[PDB]
């Protein structure tokens, strides 16, 4: 098998994708390569909503290895949903062919969270108990038929730049210090494991007594339960303005504490510069609230400090801290 | 932000 090395992009540090080619000819999209999902798909001409209309639309009738699958799919994110048809064809993810794979072609994409999205689609890289019925993943195909190398991939989202990367069937060293650091994957479905505790200077401020988190390349921000977070963002210093958004005092950030994640042994600090996005001399904050759910999401704010890998052969994922 | 599935 081989190895893939999938450039991404980052559009405001809150998204970050990559291009795949879909069909025969080849038709270009952007997909967000989502571990916190498992399905393939893409507008296309059957699609009128709004974010159907300022993106790339899959045509079917363009491409002669299409095969029509006939069933429904329908997917609810965090933000934002789908509804589509689903089919089979041939994508190409950097240098592995991918044939007669599931893809959803999209009919509705009802709202505005994918009208300003960059990426057209979405490319799901968790486990198959998350896919939707009749919908097999991308890489459970890629390991199954033995394309890929090594039955993981690892993700570096840069803070400095646009080398950003995706690597399918390896891990590169040059993207990380230290030692890599295994976690057991506790439920397979996201990429979920236990976190023990998070603390201030050796104080517990959140995730007492343990709690489940997913670690998810699809979700902007650090998102916990509402009320954990807000103890996290008193403790900070970050305070809700007139609309919602929890600001931070940029000239704060040398006297912020750290904010430090213990996982299976091994601490995770996030030090005031990656908690809190800075904007041209406006701060707010990488913490984000859930409603009533207490399953934590270590997203793109983390994964920017922590490079990751996601293991199938041996169900764990693994952290180091980023170069 | 976004927040990817249920
Ligand atoms: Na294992």
């Amino acid at each position: 098998g081989e190895v893939a090395s999938v450039p991404l992009t980052n559009y405001l540090d809150s998204q970050y994708f990559g291009k795949i080619y879909l069909g025969t000819p080849p038709q270009e999209f952007t997909v967000l390569f989502d571990t916190g999902s498992s399905d393939f798909w893409v507008p296309s001409i059957y699609c009128k909503s709004n974010a159907c209309k300022n993106h790339q639309r899959f045509d079917p009738r363009k491409s002669s290895t299409f095969q029509n699958l006939g069933k429904p799919l329908s997917i609810h994110y965090g933000t934002g949903s789908m509804q589509g048809i689903l089919g089979y064809d041939t994508v190409t993810v950097s240098n592995i062919v991918d044939i007669q794979q599931t893809v959803g072609l999209s009919t509705q994409e009802p709202g505005d969270v994918f009208t300003y999205a960059e990426f057209d689609g979405i490319l799901g890289m968790a486990y198959p108990s998350l896919a939707s019925e009749y919908s097999i993943p991308v890489f459970d195909n890629m390991m199954n038929r033995h394309l890929v190398a090594q039955d993981l991939f690892s993700v570096y989202m840069d803070r400095n730049g646009q080398e950003s990367m995706l690597t399918l069937g390896a891990i590169d060293p040059s993207y990380y210090t230290g030692s890599l650091h295994w976690v057991p994957v506790t439920v397979q479905q996201y990429w979920q494991f236990t976190v023990d505790s998070v603390t201030i200077s050796g104080v517990v401020v959140a995730c007492e007594g343990g709690c489940q988190a997913i670690l998810d390349t699809g979700t902007s921000k650090l998102v916990g339960p509402s009320s954990d977070i807000l103890n996290i963002q008193q403790a900070i210093g970050a305070t809700q303005n007139q609309y919602g958004e929890f600001d931070i005092d940029c000239d704060n950030l040398s006297y912020m504490p750290t904010v430090v994640f213990e996982i299976n042994g091994k601490m995770y600090p996030l030090t005031p510069s990656a908690y809190t996005s800075q904007d041209q001399g406006f701060c707010t904050s990488g913490f984000q609230s859930e409603n009533h759910s207490q399953k934590w999401i270590l997203g793109d704010v983390f994964i920017r400090e922590y490079y990751s890998v996601f293991d199938r052969a041996n169900n764990l994922v693994g952290l180091a801290k980023a170069i | 932000x976004v927040v990817x599935a249920x």
